[PDB]
């Protein structure tokens, strides 16, 4: 029984880290593709275009 | 001879309540034989959660 609830918590803190792969990997990849990229361009369009 | 008619009697019904008795209690350890049987089949049902 206390492996068994037990390894139910360990497959729903897997499933919990797992989504929050999902949520923290994006907000990683989000945090300058939408930010810097686009305004160092307008930055480069203003310093010499 | 008379005695031991005598004697003999009620050593047969002083062995046959014993021999029948305790063959029921032979069903007693079969009994308890099952309970062990049963918290044997606990065992797997817990273990397959």
């Amino acid at each position: 029984t206390d492996d068994l609830y037990e390894v139910a918590e360990a497959t729903y803190e897997a499933d919990s880290s797992l989504e929050a792969f999902q949520t923290a990997l994006d907000g990683v990849n989000t945090a300058i593709d939408d930010v810097a990229v686009s305004t160092l361009q307008t930055e480069i369009e203003e310093l010499t275009g | 001879a008379a005695v031991s008619a005598l004697a003999i009697g009620t050593a047969g019904l002083l062995s046959q309540v014993p021999v029948v008795g305790e063959a029921m209690g032979g069903l007693g350890a079969i009994i308890d034989a099952l309970t062990m049987k049963i918290d044997e089949d606990a065992r797997p049902a817990v273990g397959s959660f």
